[PDB]
């Protein structure tokens, strides 16, 4: 569902970016008469990019990334916790030895 | 790579024998290889596993095991001394020397870290080169060297399907 | 002629069921005296692999064949070829027979002075019989043994890096002391490779094993395991809870010695270490725990200089060397260039004052090295709980289970 | 998530079939 | 642990060391985690060694 999410949003921008470069596309050789304002805004949004690829932002991202990785081991943790509490507690009830 | 493909032929090698015990070469190879790869309990371990009869009748296997109880002991300047003292056979010739680089490499490894600054007698005596490479630790690699004091200074040098595969497990 | 319709009778059963009245005809033998069978051995042996002749060959192992009936090469051979080629699934419906071969094949190699060449047949036989790669068989305490005996440590290794998980039965004639010999001698084989963690949970999983009586094993796994805490740690790690009451209250008044060593290590005085490793040598030295002993001394040195890092950025060789008590500068140079040159320790010596400087600041913990250690450490984790899972759904589904609850 | 259902749901089968053999 | 300090000797300063909190509980987060393996471990060779009624007699 998460994915889905995110893939419903990802949908659009795709839709938006294809439109812009198919637009780009056309006024290139003839198909519509080009504006040079709109040519040169198509020139800025990709001058947009890479966003934020400093080095400062590549070590905050990477301790997002660990950060989030720990809160997963610690629940896994958890998890295997409790299976095995459960595999204790049917093993107790059937292998009862006093 | 072809390192794994060799050591692979010589696991085969080891593995079946006439009646255990293989050839003094390949025992002499074997011991070589595992004092290059600074195996040195598998080396010491193959060294007494040899039966005392074969060890006695050939010296070279006693070199191999001096050049191993120097490199045990982590006498580096006698490392270089000792390999020089006896000369090997043809068909491990020119790996041996290379062998000798690899410790060059690790002396050097051992001079980059855990030391801020080191004497440059006893700097030479580690990476072996009597006083040549102390000019290629500045010209080259960059370092700052002064005189008068001998006092060298080293400078210290895909994702979404995991986290699918992390989500699903804890979700069930 | 009662050997013509055995033989008969045994070519008739196989691929043709009723394995229980072929089980019990090879177990009702003794009566075979006869040795005439080398001559007519090679005439059916190449035909159809090797389905057949395990009982024969335990038979003829034992009986009184103590150079192996003076044919110790041909035997050795024989019991090669058939463990090189063999079906491996029907065999494996009498594993029992099959261990107990190679049980004498150990007690055929261990005695002189070759226990060597043998290691590479147990090796096959291991996986050749076990049920999956992690499952624990006796036949992995003779391999153990024999790397032992024969200072061969590296071919027992992907044998001891699995974690056992269920024990095959082999008929009941799995003994605790195959489990007991197998772990101390993995514990044994860690501690020649310097893998001291590993080494000291094989020593406690031979420990922990319940019991009513005192054995040997569990004695000098009792001792090793004090000997690695000490090395690898800088105490006796204690023992797990679910151990059995009787057994620990006996075990140890007998080691004392060790327990009285590790009493005199946490006072952290190398003098005193020495003088009472002198004082019980004779007791090390019986027991072969030589070597061990020394490398408790030198950890003790280790662990002093590491403690010196927990109160000093930076330190002269002169103090340090006082405080550790090695007694000049170079010797501690030395040991804090090796311990550097480890890795169990963060330090760098600057040789123009004589001085040593302990950089606590290793990781920050914001590479992907440690996402990829995490990952790694989270697929074992998942692993484990899968294997959890499994257990728990098949002791669910065990009809005993849910009578009982 | 549907294997782990399908699996919890072949276990569940086999233990009232168990538990069904088992009252006799 | 009264003084969480650390003393250089070369220029006779006593420095005051400050505990990374992030790396600490990395570190032991780590080291529980590893126990934790351990310990499971240990545990199912054990309830295999009672399964199969193994002991010492």
């Amino acid at each position: 569902e998460h994915l889905i999410a995110q893939h419903s949003a990802i949908k659009m921008l795709h839709s938006r970016v294809k439109l812009i470069l198919e637009y780009v596309k056309a006024s290139e050789a003839g198909e519509v008469p080009f504006n040079h304002e709109i040519l040169r805004e198509a020139y800025a949004l990709c001058h947009c990019l890479p966003v934020l690829s400093t080095d400062k932002f590549k070590t905050d991202f990477y301790d997002q990334c660990n950060d989030v990785g720990l809160m997963a081991y610690l629940g896994t943790i958890t998890k295997t916790c409790n299976t095995m509490n459960q595999f204790v507690n049917k093993f107790n009830v059937l292998y009862d030895r006093q | 790579f072809s390192f794994k493909k060799l050591l692979d032929q010589c696991e085969n090698q080891e593995l079946e024998a006439p009646g255990g015990i293989a050839t003094p070469p390949v025992y002499g190879q074997l011991l070589a290889l595992y004092l290059l790869h600074n195996d040195m309990n598998n080396a010491r371990y193959l060294w007494k596993r040899i039966p005392p009869a074969i060890k006695s009748a050939n010296s070279e296997l006693g070199g191999i095991w001096s050049v191993g109880q120097r490199i045990w002991q982590r006498d580096f300047p006698g490392i270089y001394t000792t390999i020089n003292a006896h000369q090997w056979s043809e068909t491990v010739q020119p790996i041996m020397e290379a062998l000798r680089d690899a410790t060059r490499r690790r002396a050097f490894a051992l001079v980059s870290q855990a030391y801020t600054s080191i004497i440059a007698d006893d700097f030479a005596a580690f990476v072996g080169l009597p006083v040549e490479e102390a000019v290629k630790g500045i010209l080259e690699q960059g370092w700052q060297a002064d005189s008068t004091t001998r006092m060298v200074l080293p400078r210290k040098p895909q994702q979404l399907a995991r986290l699918t595969d992390y989500v699903a497990f804890l979700e069930n | 002629s009662a050997l013509e319709q055995f033989v008969n009778s045994v070519r008739q059963l196989s691929a043709q069921g009723q394995m229980t009245q072929l089980c019990e005809l090879i177990n009702k033998s003794g009566e075979l005296l006869a040795k005439n069978l080398s001559h007519l051995d090679t005439v059916l042996g190449a035909l159809d692999v090797q389905e057949h002749s395990l009982g024969v060959l335990a038979v003829l192992f034992v009986k009184f064949s103590m150079p192996s009936v003076p044919d110790f090469e041909t035997l050795f051979s024989q019991v090669q070829l058939f463990i090189s080629t063999c079906n491996g699934e029907h065999i494996r419906y009498a594993t029992d027979t099959f261990a107990g071969l190679c049980h004498q094949l150990t007690n055929a190699l261990v005695e002189r002075k070759q226990p060597l060449r043998g290691i590479g047949i147990l090796k096959q036989a291991i996986d050749k019989m076990q049920m999956n790669t992690n499952q624990l068989t006796s036949i992995h305490a003779d391999l153990c043994q024999l790397c032992l005996l024969a200072k061969c440590f590296k071919p027992a290794l992907p044998y001891l890096d699995v974690d056992m998980m269920d024990i095959c039965k082999e008929n009941g004639a799995y003994d605790a002391k195959h489990f007991l010999c197998y772990y101390y001698y993995g514990g044994m084989i860690y501690t020649g490779l310097k893998n001291f963690e590993r080494a000291l949970y094989f020593y406690e999983q031979a420990i922990t094993t319940p019991a009513m009586a005192v054995s040997h094993i569990m004695l000098e796994s009792y001792k090793k395991y004090i000997l690695v805490s000490l090395i690898l740690l800088g105490k006796v790690q204690q023992l797990p809870k679910y151990t059995s009451q009787i057994v620990g209250r006996f075990i140890k008044p007998l080691s004392n010695a060790y327990h009285e060593l590790a009493q005199v290590y946490s006072t952290n005085n190398p003098s005193e270490l020495r003088n009472l490793v002198n004082k019980h040598s004779e007791t090390f030295t019986r027991d072969n725990n030589m070597g061990l002993v020394k490398q408790c001394l030198s950890s003790l040195y280790k662990k002093n200089i590491q403690r010196l890092t927990k109160t000093f950025l930076t330190l002269s060789l002169q103090d340090m060397a006082s405080r550790v008590q090695l007694s000049g500068p170079q010797e501690a140079e030395k040991y804090v260039l090796h311990m550097i040159e480890d890795g169990e320790i963060f330090a760098s010596i600057n040789q123009k004052d004589g001085m040593v400087s302990f950089h606590d600041n290793p990781e920050k913990y914001n590479n992907p090295a440690m996402l990829h250690n995490i990952d790694q450490e989270m697929l074992k984790c998942i692993e484990l709980d899968e294997r959890l899972k499994a257990m728990d759904q098949e002791i669910t589904v065990n009809p005993q289970f849910v009578q009982k609850s | 998530k549907e294997n782990h259902n399908r699996t919890q749901q072949q276990v569940e089968a086999e233990v009232t079939n168990i538990k069904k053999t088992l009252k006799a | 642990g009264l003084i969480s300090a650390r003393v250089d000797s070369h220029s006779k300063i006593l420095y005051a060391r400050d505990v990374d909190q992030r790396s600490t509980t990395f570190e032991k987060s780590l080291l529980m985690g590893k126990e934790f393996q351990r310990r499971a471990k240990a545990m199912m060779l054990r309830a295999a060694v009672l399964r199969n009624q193994i002991h010492v007699k």
